[PDB]
């Protein structure tokens, strides 16, 4: 229990760090395009 | 106004010698103006038949 | 009782049955308002027919920590605590705005025996009062503390006795308070520590390791809980208002609404209304300067009315805010005030008066000098009449607005980062907690504060002059952005 | 309606004026019909705004019997339907304590000065004081707070 | 009504629902085209 | 977010009020840090997602 | 620097001598960039040292 | 020019309704729509003078 709108502004953070957790999600989930390649190239090579 | 003017015909400006629109405004009746409105046939005469 | 309470209530003052001739009357002396208690509008289980308990643990809610129980007649006492609370206020009221009005010599129409000096002002035959320190001498600013209420010197060539002590309308705030005590500590009926603490360690066992991260905070109060008067809030009488100037709003050359009937009533000749208001406020009896509406909060820099102005109801409130009660203090003028100096002064401005030559004009054996007529009607007494009214306004304008402008960073900042010192250095006291209550205290003083700098900003629209306080905001933009930015960056972080 | 009228009536309705001989009463009584002005106070009920607004004030009093302030008066009530409605989370959290009766000029009385023209005796000094100020300074600034609310 | 009005008080000559009830003919009469206009939605061939 | 922004800016324009005019200018400014927080929060909430 | 930035708050406040001080105004507006440069580089030095 | 009424050197000697306006005995016109209709926007295409 927030009083106020310390809650509006909690409101205002998740939603900002829910869409940027995503972004940083997304983002080191389509890195293995380019990052298993290598270490397979390390692993037969 | 037109009902109190068309009662004074022996006076100015219904009467004596009015302006040719004063005059006009004597003569002609008040046409109805909520009948005159209707949006079907206007917007069928905006809109092209075809 | 099971449906949702009204969220607010309106009192329109006076009140007359519609059957009443005097309908139109209704709310010309102001209106007061006030909300319900929060004790209903929540998920809580409530009939007249038998007996009625109350939710404490279970959900997230305002009410105690506790489930309590009591019958109907208690809770129905305990909704309208509100109401009986302002009827005890409207009460003891009463007697003080009846001894005021009957102090006034303009509404004695009995003959008087006073003539120009047996009383103390053309608005009151016997003097109010002034605070006075603990000393027996004047007491202008509240710096100076002030305990006891003494007669104005002999300013007007005499001393009339006083008929208040100061303490009736402080006596009014705590029997309101005092009122109030058994129906907020019957809603806040340990309260840090739940059980409910531990109900989140078995659903973990039902998620998994992965979703170990989002307990996180659940943990810093599992190993924080086991390892450790009161003044209502939100009673929003602040919403209520009260206009002296609706009893002359109707006059005119010919009168209109709202109040239309009293102008006919009184033929057009509001001679009689504005006698209320110099009781009000103080105009015209008593020049045209008066005192108007006070602001009612924590101003250490208040400053006493002093002289025959005194004699008025606003005055009269303002000064009664001054004194301190036997009891203890609660406000502490700010440790540093004499770090922000403003030295603007409005004499600058000031127009002065001026003589203008006689124009002689003369009709067949008449003469007048309408030159001089013209010059000090249009501008001795309209054009310096508007200019005089708009700085006098920008007066205790900019004095509010400098106030405020400079309370944020001492006031905030040290209060605020002295309550988290003072509870972060006992042990055993969760440090991480600690800070999220200090940061969320940061959030929520740096947010209110920009919105009342807001307000006042807006508020300060008045012509020729408010464009300055603009520039003063406009000048204040980096310090001040500086401070706010200080304050909810360190409230995020925390 | 009121356009045309003046000193000279000008365009683009000058035949209305001809037709009422430059007297406007029978078309304020039209302008007081739709929204007050003059038959209900010099001021009275503005252009209603339509949108969803959830604090919206109901007018009372005489100014309830006018086109304006009928509009704004139904668009308030509730149809038998359930409501639909959503009004503002948080009113009260964000406030704003202005008031226009701040700002508000008042009616002075000026020193009647009685000249006396031959046997005519009246007071030019308190006429020009109610014209130029107390009905032409104070009603502009009245207008200006009123639209300002 | 308001008692009191001016004095006295008078019947009131509507129920406040000419205003909704004309709005609610509006709708009325418009959903037909509108339904017209509408008319699988949640699928289309397009996708693959 | 935009459509407000572009409201806001139809409602502030159409204060233009003689003399009472600059209240918007007064409250526009002291908004400007916090609605500006508000809309770029809306704006890249948007556009990240 | 903030006994300077103070200073010049107040004389600009009690510079609202009507007609004329919207160029005053001006002033502190055209000047804030240098101003904002100076007052930088002061406040930053003694943060920094 | 010789279109405006004040200009010319002999005054009206009948009455106003045969003039335009104190300006034009004769009127220049306006813009209308292919379909000769009153044409009062440019976003609606108008093509002919009347």
């Amino acid at each position: 229990g927030y009083t106020g709108w310390a809650g509006v502004y909690a409101f205002f953070f998740s939603i900002l760090i829910y869409t940027s957790m995503y972004l940083i999600i997304v983002q080191k989930a389509f890195t293995l395009i380019a990052h298993l390649p290598d270490k397979v190239l390390r692993w037969i090579g | 106004q037109r009902d109190l003017y068309l009662s004074q015909s022996k006076s100015p400006p219904c009467g004596g010698n009015p302006t040719p629109e004063m005059n006009t405004f004597c003569r002609t009746a008040i046409p109805d103006f909520i009948s005159t409105v209707n949006f079907v046939k206007k917007q069928n005469d905006d809109t092209p038949k075809d | 009782l099971t449906a949702n309470q009204p969220a607010s209530f309106e009192l329109d003052m006076p009140n007359f049955d519609k059957s009443s001739p005097f309908y139109f009357l209704n709310g010309i002396c102001g209106t007061v308002k006030w909300n319900n208690i929060s004790a209903l509008n929540s998920t809580n289980q409530s009939d007249n027919k038998g007996l009625v308990t109350v939710g404490g643990a279970g959900s997230n809610s305002s009410m105690g920590a506790n489930s309590l129980n009591i019958t109907s007649s208690q809770l129905q006492t305990a909704r309208l605590s509100r109401a009986i609370a302002i009827q005890q206020m409207y009460v003891t009221l009463s007697t003080v705005a009846q001894v005021m009005v009957n102090n006034d010599p303009a509404f004695s129409t009995t003959t008087s025996t006073g003539n120009s000096k047996n009383d103390f002002s053309a608005i009151a035959k016997q003097q109010f009062g002034v605070p006075y320190k603990s000393s027996g001498e004047v007491c202008t600013e509240y710096q100076q503390v002030c305990q006891t209420w003494g007669s104005v010197p002999s300013s007007t060539g005499s001393t009339t006795g006083v008929l208040f002590n100061g303490t009736e309308f402080l006596g009014a705030i705590n029997d309101y308070n005092g009122i109030m005590m058994p129906t907020l500590n019957l809603i806040r009926q340990s309260k840090e520590f739940d059980k409910k603490s531990r109900d989140f360690i078995a659903e973990a066992n039902a998620k998994g390791w992965i979703m170990a991260g989002s307990y996180f905070f659940d943990l810093v109060k599992l190993n924080g809980s086991a390892t450790e008067d009161q003044f209502d809030t939100g009673t929003g009488l602040d919403k209520s208002s009260f206009d002296p100037t609706q009893l002359t709003k109707p006059f005119g050359k010919t009168c209109q609404d709202p109040y239309s009937l009293l102008c006919t009533w009184f033929q057009n000749k509001s001679d009689k209304l504005i006698q209320i208001q110099s009781l009000i406020d103080g105009v015209p009896a008593l020049g045209q300067d008066g005192v108007k509406q006070p602001d009612l909060s924590d101003n250490p820099q208040r400053q006493s009315v002093s002289g025959p102005l005194s004699s008025t109801v606003y005055g009269f409130v303002n000064n009664s805010m001054m004194v301190q009660l036997p009891g203890q203090p609660g406000i502490k003028p700010l440790t540093f005030a004499n770090l922000i100096n403003f030295k603007v002064d409005t004499s600058l401005y000031y127009m002065k008066h001026q003589d203008f030559d006689c124009g002689r004009v003369k009709i067949l054996f008449f003469s007048f000098c309408l030159g001089r007529m013209m010059g000090d009607l249009f501008y001795n007494y309209v054009f310096r009449y508007v200019y005089n009214f708009f700085l006098a306004i920008f007066g205790e304008m900019i004095n509010s607005i400098v106030m405020a402008f400079l309370m944020i960073p001492l006031q905030g900042m040290k209060d605020i980062f002295i309550v988290g010192v003072q509870t972060l250095t006992q042990p055993g006291i969760n440090p991480i907690v600690a800070l999220a209550n200090m940061g969320t205290m940061y959030i929520n003083f740096s947010g209110t504060l920009w919105l009342t700098l807001l307000n006042m900003a807006v508020s300060s629209l008045i012509p020729l002059f408010g464009i300055f306080i603009f520039a003063l905001i406009m000048m204040a933009m980096p310090l001040l952005m500086a401070w706010i930015g200080t304050m909810v960056s360190i409230g995020f972080v925390t």
